[PDB]
């Protein structure tokens, strides 16, 4: 089937579904997925005791 | 002696009705030869699911002899007077007519009457014709154009009676009973619904006296005098794709519900179909043809042919086009076609309608090129339009049409409408109803 309108329409719908959680997270719980340890400027002499990768 | 005048000179078509309901009409010419026939208002649309194919099976017997004059008796009598008998059966109109010497005008009417009324229906012949019709189906099935229009109706009028073929089902043909053919005749071939028409060197009066004589149907109750009104057929934006990559070319037909005989717009619709016209690989015109679609078709080898059409019916109709192409140019062709349709609704030019109107009048005239065609117009006019419509009138109506009118009317019936589609053959390239549905707007 032609990509348009079948998947162009499906894709737009898909985008809007991903968009909600992404924006909900972004607007409501901004640092949810982020480490709070990174609000402390780099200190070349001290590695945080609790250091985990993204 | 300007055209205008030759029109208002053509003798008027006379019509007289009998007490039974039969309507006799004719156009008298000096012609030594002539044509007379009975145009019944019956067809496959009147048939229901159990007898689909009766009117066609019956068509195959109205010539194999009557009660009075059996097979040879009939044929002999007719062949020997140098007359040609023949007819047809559409979805909602059936006809039987003869081509004989104006001299035999009255004996023919007798013969016509004897056919519509006393068909022998020899149960022996029936079983033979059964095998014949079955055979003609095998053949007609190889006529893409037919297959394609039947299918067109099959889906455009899906669920209704208009979605049936005239020839009927393979089962009905295999099982219809003498009795079925019998009642079909009794129920439909009835005076108030038939029309005895004639054209040529014939006296209308002589014609009607002969009518009185053999077309002496009797009517006691009101029921008999009444003409039934068929149930309305529902149009449906849909499509049916019968694919077979083994056929050489592919057929495609697209259409929208048309108004119906009665509606004046039809004139405008015809003028429009007159612009887009029709084409075919043997049209000398070539790249210079006036119809853009045709021209485009030629410049891009888009199709072996295409043709517009406005098939009218009592209450409905089909306004569309059909084209035959190669598997790989179906899309470009469809594209261009809808293109012109959209152009019809949005930008028809006065110059176009001018040409269109002329071309139309010319076709209108060719519709009356002989006693038979003329006759066919009478039988049908009365049957459809109720009365007769003179070229002087048609011509009048046609002249009223102008660009603006074409656009308005076409927009009215085309723009943003869900079309009916039928495609047959190696149709992989043409595709998606949606993509086609969007071709219905802006253009
Ligand atoms: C809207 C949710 C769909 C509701 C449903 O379950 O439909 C069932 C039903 C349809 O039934 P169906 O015809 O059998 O289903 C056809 C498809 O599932 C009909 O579904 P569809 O094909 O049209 O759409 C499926 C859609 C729906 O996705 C889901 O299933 C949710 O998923 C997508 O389009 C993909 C985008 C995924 C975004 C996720 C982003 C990742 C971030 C993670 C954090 O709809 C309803 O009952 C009505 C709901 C109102």
């Amino acid at each position: 089937i032609p990509f348009h309108p079948y998947y162009s329409f499906k894709d737009i719908l898909g985008l809007t579904l991903m968009l909600t959680p992404f924006l909900t997270l972004a607007l409501f719980s901004p640092n949810l997925l982020g480490d709070p340890e990174n609000f402390t400027p780099a200190n070349p002499l001290v590695t945080p005791p609790h250091i985990k990768p993204e | 002696a300007t055209y205008a005048q030759t029109l208002q000179n053509i003798p008027e078509t006379n019509v007289t009705t009998l007490d039974n309901g039969l309507r006799v009409a004719s156009e008298e010419s000096s012609q030594p030869t002539c044509t007379v026939g009975v145009w019944i208002g019956a067809g496959s649309r009147y048939e229901n699911e159990k007898n689909n194919g009766a009117g066609y099976f019956v068509e195959h017997l109205a010539f194999k002899g009557t009660k009075k004059r059996p097979c040879a008796a009939f044929e002999k009598e007719v062949e020997s007077m140098g007359a040609h008998f023949n007819g047809y059966t559409s979805r909602e109109q059936t006809a039987f007519y003869i081509k004989a010497l104006s001299k035999d005008m009255p004996k023919v009417v007798e013969l016509l009457a004897d056919v519509v009324q006393n068909c022998a229906l020899e149960e022996s012949q029936i079983e033979k014709e059964r095998g014949v019709i079955l055979q003609e189906l095998k053949e007609m099935d190889n006529d893409m154009t037919n297959v394609t229009f039947d299918y067109l109706h099959a889906t455009a009028f899906q669920g209704t009676a208009l979605a049936r073929t005239v020839e009927g089902t393979t089962e009905n043909i295999k099982h219809l009973t003498r009795a079925d053919l019998a009642s079909y005749i009794d129920t439909h071939f009835k005076a108030p619904r038939m029309v005895l028409a004639a054209a040529g060197g014939i006296s209308h009066k002589e014609l009607v006296d002969a009518a009185r004589q053999h077309f002496s149907g009797v009517s006691f109750t009101y029921k008999e005098d009444a003409v039934p009104i068929l149930p309305r057929c529902r149009f449906t934006g849909s499509e049916i794709r019968a694919r077979d990559d083994a056929l050489p070319v592919a057929h495609v037909a697209l259409a929208v519900e048309g108004p119906g005989w009665a509606d004046p717009d039809n004139v405008v619709l015809h003028v429009a179909n007159a612009i887009i016209g029709r084409y075919d690989r043997t049209f000398g015109g070539g790249k210079h043809l006036s119809s853009r679609l045709a021209a485009l078709a030629v410049e891009h080898k888009l199709c072996h042919s295409f043709q517009t059409f406005n098939t009218s019916y009592s209450d409905t109709g089909l306004f569309g086009f059909h084209f035959v192409a190669d598997p790989l140019s179906i899309d470009d062709m469809m594209f261009c076609a809808q293109g012109e349709w959209m152009r019809l609704c949005t930008s028809t030019t006065e110059s176009e309608v001018k040409r269109a109107k002329n071309h139309l009048r010319s076709a209108m005239v060719a519709q009356l090129d002989g006693t038979t065609p003329v006759c066919e117009t009478i039988g049908s006019h009365l049957l459809n339009y109720g009365r007769r419509i003179s070229l002087e009138e048609w011509d009048s109506r046609i002249s009223a049409v102008d660009a603006r009118m074409v656009r308005d009317v076409c927009s009215k019936y085309i723009y943003d409408k869900c079309p009916a589609l039928a495609a047959v053959g190696p149709i992989e390239q043409l595709l998606d109803y949606n993509r086609i549905r969007s071709g219905m707007y802006w253009i």
